[PDB]
RNA sequence: AUUGGGCGUAAAGCAAGCGCAGGCGGAUUGAAAAGUCUGGUGUUAAAGGCAGCUGCUUAACAGUUGUAUGCAUUGGAAAC
RNA sequence: GGCGAAGGCGAAAACUUAGGCCAUUACUGACGCUUAGGCUUGAAAGUGUGGGGAGCAAAUAGGAUUAGAUACCCUAGUAGUCCACACCGUAAACGAUAGAUACUAGCUGUCGGGGCGAUCCCCUCGGUAGUGAAGUUAACACAUUAAGUAUCUCGCCUGG
RNA sequence: GGUGCAUGGUUGUCGUCAGCUCGUGUCGUGAGAUGUUGGGUUAAGUCCCGCAACGAGCGCAACCCUUAUCGUUAGUUACA
RNA sequence: CUGCCGAUAAGGUCUUCAAAA
């Protein structure tokens, strides 16, 4: 099968964000309450959905669709979705979702066409850019690749979205919704069920579970692109993971001390 | 053949250090007369290019409308701020009884025989709201019975 | 605010002068000076279905040289060399029978992309009652598809015979007036309309001149053949 | 604005309370039948109203046949 | 933050006294909601009679400021502000939102009763606040204490 | 000769101040908002970051002239 | 860190228009 019931419960893939903050029409995914204070979910609704998303993924991949991957949120995600571009030939926006990247395409694409332009010249070379203006032109290079550096192969809109947080992302799961384009999204307790479309109940705080869910998709895209998988369909030994840097761990939502009164009285 | 009538064009203005920003609105209904209708509202500093925007917009969104006989199926009320616009059945041969924005967009839309009323607000767009508004909450006679469980209408 | 003639600003450092040479005295400077502005003014005021786009003067102690670059030739030239005598006939009233003349109709390339039968078209357009949006706008893109930078058209009037007078630009693209090193070909008109006077006022842009020099080249008259005759 | 409107900021919630008459009003059973529905009969003058036809050269018009609305009485229905 | 229907209520005590919340294996058995007319209460100013008068201060006098100052500032200053008994019955008397009844996501506080028993904190039943979706609105905004989905009753509105 | 309140053309002024807008997109029933506002840096809407905005045009800056050092060409009518 | 500080005759333009290229 695609992956192990206890699998997901040791990787934390099974626990949400503190009841204080969720939304109450995520109530179908998230079994009848108790003492845990972090909202716990049903293992076979979060295979289930997983085993949805995956099918329809894969279809897609399979029949020459083109998948956009977009993460913005912690460091960590940033460098798994470039790992996830390396195994798979998927575009990416890790940087920041600039507006209209969907339904005013064309002008995102007059920009991509430019740094391609800009790319082969610099290629190509010439005695003429000297120092200075050499300097100018790779500075823009970096700039323009910083920001575009994942969305330059795509000439298209794309067919599919993968959101790590829709939340996060209220922009990209907008776009895709007024677009009429599938997005899937890993929601964790805090998030409106109708602007996503393939939910896939999950965590997305925990380094761990963000990955183990994350490699998942992209393995189903993997084997679609007739490439070896990664973590789905595999033992015990293989999809073995572990905890980042910098007792058990802790998905605990604090810092609320930084939410005062909105500034008023007179 | 989607053709296109303006159902209004007012003159809008802001003002600015010295003078007057004065600025084209259109509205525009753009109908194939087969059940496809929409509209769209446009500002430009010129009238032509206001159109062409108008137009573009109406395109981008357009509703798809189901005819009964060539009318409306049941009497609906549609409402929209305080516009409020009746449709009535009507019997084949009366024609389009209505009259100004509420009449451009039954005729763009393929309907014939439709009785009308504007009970509300005469601003164009309001009415034009309220007019789709009353024709998109429309119920058929087929969705309901996949709904109850009746026999494709029958008794 | 009000700003400086583009062509004016754009002398002896980027752009020649259309008439040179060196008089005897001061009192032969001014003959001599305003003798070339009847002959300017001849070319461009009757004889306009030619589209002439520019007429250069070059005088020496006697003897007097005309280039004159037109879009449509045939009419100056006329029916067998017709029409061509008439025109030197003009030439010599005005300067004297007493000096040598050398005029030459040198046929010009690439027309669209000067602002001076541009100006003239516009002129004719409004005098010929046509509408004033309609009329620039075609005006516009056929400049644009000849292959051009952006042009800026300011016709400025009692508009559509109104009683109070208003004025319409349309800039379409990069028209970089404060810059020197951009060749920006200016030219001025007056449309004689029956409530008034109109005037059109054409910017264009032809790229950007990157060999120093005071010209001494031509302008948007390589492109195609250059040449035809009446010279000695 | 019964059908067919409103009362925070546009006209309009009495300063608040105790409150008779009036209006409205929990659930179940029985009877009566005042409302309610329905059948029969009488009547609601003629002209006019709407439909058809005739006659004026067709019409306007005239005539012609059809065409309701309510009330009373009597015989049933029992859901509110 | 608490109480009262509203106006209002804040040193301490005694007497008299009103309503309210929670749990009820008890009792009566529709006795309930609203209310034209009627009655009761109703901030401050004001009135009549008799006391009281420390402070303050309408009216008034003077000194300033000012083109002028019958005003803002300052020094004086009567009625009044206080008590008892009689009236007056008006306020931005405002939550600018009549009362009653049933239903409709959630989160954070705080107060009272009850359950457990160090507090703290958890649950239940209510009062008082903030944030907030469907829903409503012309918009601001309201949003379980509705301006939401509905019913009953009363009062009121019809351009300046 | 009249009408600069019918105009063309030219000019003063804010002001050589740093502004004024447009295309596409998004929000708002709508006038409209966004970009152009936040944080740093400048003479500057100059630039960099942030950012439902992405870009572009005019202005700003540089390209033009002149003064300040030196190299090269030329040496009279300069110098000598 | 609270000086002082009052007034401004009447009626008026300006959007012509998208039919369209
Ligand atoms: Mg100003
Ligand atoms: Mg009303
Ligand atoms: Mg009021
Ligand atoms: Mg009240
Ligand atoms: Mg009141
Ligand atoms: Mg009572
Ligand atoms: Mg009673
Ligand atoms: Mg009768
Ligand atoms: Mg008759
Ligand atoms: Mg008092
Ligand atoms: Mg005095
Ligand atoms: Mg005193
Ligand atoms: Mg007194
Ligand atoms: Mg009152
Ligand atoms: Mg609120
Ligand atoms: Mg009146
Ligand atoms: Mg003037
Ligand atoms: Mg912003
Ligand atoms: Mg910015
Ligand atoms: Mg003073």
């Amino acid at each position: 099968e695609l992956v192990s019931l206890a699998k997901l419960g040791e990787m934390r893939t099974h626990v949400g964000m503190v009841k204080r903050y969720w939304n109450p029409k995520m109530g179908f995914f998230i079994e009848p309450e108790r003492k845990h204070n972090n909202d716990h979910f049903v293992l076979e609704l979060q295979r289930q959905s997983l085993q949805t998303a995956y099918n329809y993924v894969k279809e897609v991949a399979q029949n020459n669709g083109q998948i956009l991957f977009v993460g913005t949120k912690n460091d960590y995600v940033k460098k798994l979705v470039n790992n996830i571009a390396k195994r798979v030939d998927v575009a990416f926006i890790t940087q920041r979702w600039l507006g209209g990247t969907l339904t005013n395409f064309k002008t995102l694409s007059i920009s991509i066409n430019k740094l391609n332009k800009l790319v082969e010249k610099q290629a190509e070379n010439a005695a003429d850019l000297t120092k200075k203006e050499n300097l100018m032109l790779s500075r823009e290079i970096e700039r323009l690749e910083k920001f575009f550096g994942g969305v330059k192969s795509l000439k298209r809109l794309p067919n599919l979205l993968i959101v790590d947080d829709p939340v996060y992302e209220k922009n990209a799961v907008a776009e895709a919704n007024i677009l009429r384009i599938p997005v899937v999204a890993l929601c964790n307790t805090n998030t409106n069920p109708e602007l996503v479309d393939f939910i896939i109940p999950a965590n997305n705080h925990q380094p761990q579970s963000t990955c183990l869910l994350m490699n998942l998709l992209a393995d189903a895209v993997a084997e679609a692109k007739a490439m070896p998988t990664m973590f789905a369909y595999k033992p015990d030994e293989e999809i073995q993971i572990e905890i980042p840097q910098k007792k058990q761990i802790t998905s605990q939502r604090l810092n609320i001390t930084r939410n005062p009164e909105v500034l008023t009285r007179e | 053949e989607f053709e296109e009538r303006i159902v209004k064009l007012k003159r809008i203005s802001k003002t600015t250090k010295g003078g007057r920003n004065m600025r084209f609105s259109v509205l525009v209904v753009v109908g194939n007369r087969k059940g496809k209708i929409g509209y769209g509202i446009a500002k430009a500093l010129e009238v032509p290019n206001a159109i062409k925007k108008a137009i573009k917009a109406a395109h981008n969104s357009l509703h798809t409308i189901e005819i009964h006989k060539g009318s409306i199926y049941h009497e609906v009320i549609g409402r929209s701020g305080a516009s409020r616009v009746l449709l009535k059945p009507a019997p084949q041969g009366t024609g389009i009884i209505a009259g100004g924005a509420i009449r451009a967009i039954i005729e763009l839309a393929g309907y014939s025989d439709i009785y009308t009323k504007n009970l509300g607000r005469n601003t164009p767009i309001n009415m034009i709201h309220a007019t789709m508004d009353g024709i998109l909450k429309q119920l058929s006679p087929r969705r309901v019975a996949i709904l109850r469980n009746k026999n494709l209408n029958e008794l | 605010g009000q700003k400086v003639n583009s062509n004016g600003l754009r002398f002896g450092i980027n752009k020649n002068w259309i008439s040179r040479w060196t008089a005897n005295s001061h009192a032969q400077t001014a003959k001599w000076l305003i003798e070339d502005e009847k002959i300017r003014n001849l070319f461009f005021v009757n004889y306009r279905n030619a589209q002439v786009s520019n007429v250069e003067i070059e005088r020496t102690q006697a003897t007097v040289d005309v280039f004159v670059y037109a879009a449509q030739p045939a009419f100056l030239i006329g029916s067998e060399n017709k029409n061509i005598q008439k025109i030197t006939k003009q030439i010599k009233q005005i300067i004297g029978r007493t000096t040598n003349l050398d005029l030459t109709i040198n046929e010009i390339g690439s027309p669209m992309l000067s602002a001076r039968i541009i100006a003239r078209d516009l002129a004719n357009a409004i005098e010929a009652r046509v509408p004033l949006r309609t009329a620039m706008r075609q005006s516009l893109i056929k400049v644009l598809k000849a292959g051009a930078n952006g042009i800026k058209v300011l016709v400025s009037g009692r508009l559509n015979g109104a009683e109070i007078a208003r004025d319409k630009m349309y800039i379409e693209g990069n028209m970089p007036l404060s810059t020197l090193r951009a060749d920006i070909d200016y030219a001025l008109e007056k449309a004689q309309t029956t409530y008034g006077v109109i005037g059109v006022k054409v910017w264009i842009n032809r790229g950007m001149i990157y060999t120093k020099g005071l010209n001494r080249t031509p302008a948007h008259i390589l492109h195609p053949q250059k040449k035809q005759p009446n010279r000695q």
